[PDB]
């Protein structure tokens, strides 16, 4: 399938190499953690790479999967 | 300058 890329490009879903078998949404917190929560850095990956500490990842397997929920005003 | 978790438009600031 294919994945956005958050972290690397601007935001746009291409398909990715060999090896992620999914997408996946990971999230933490930018240069200084702001109170504007974190990011929200999706992408691809093997498999839901969560962690342990504040590693909060995630996966999506379906198509364009991977749009976090932002695009609106307060 | 974010797609952060509030909006996605790349913002100045």
């Amino acid at each position: 399938i294919v994945c956005h890329t958050t972290a690397t490009s601007p935001i746009s879903a291409v398909t990715c190499p060999p090896g992620e078998n999914l997408c996946y949404r990971k999230m933490w917190c930018d240069a200084f953690c702001s109170s504007r929560g974190k990011v929200v850095e999706l992408g691809c990956a093997a498999t839901c790479p969560s962690k342990k500490p504040y590693e909060e990842v995630t996966c999506c397997s379906t198509d364009k999967c991977n749009p976090h929920p932002k695009q609106r005003p307060g | 300058m974010r797609y952060y978790e509030s909006s996605l438009k790349s913002y100045p600031d």
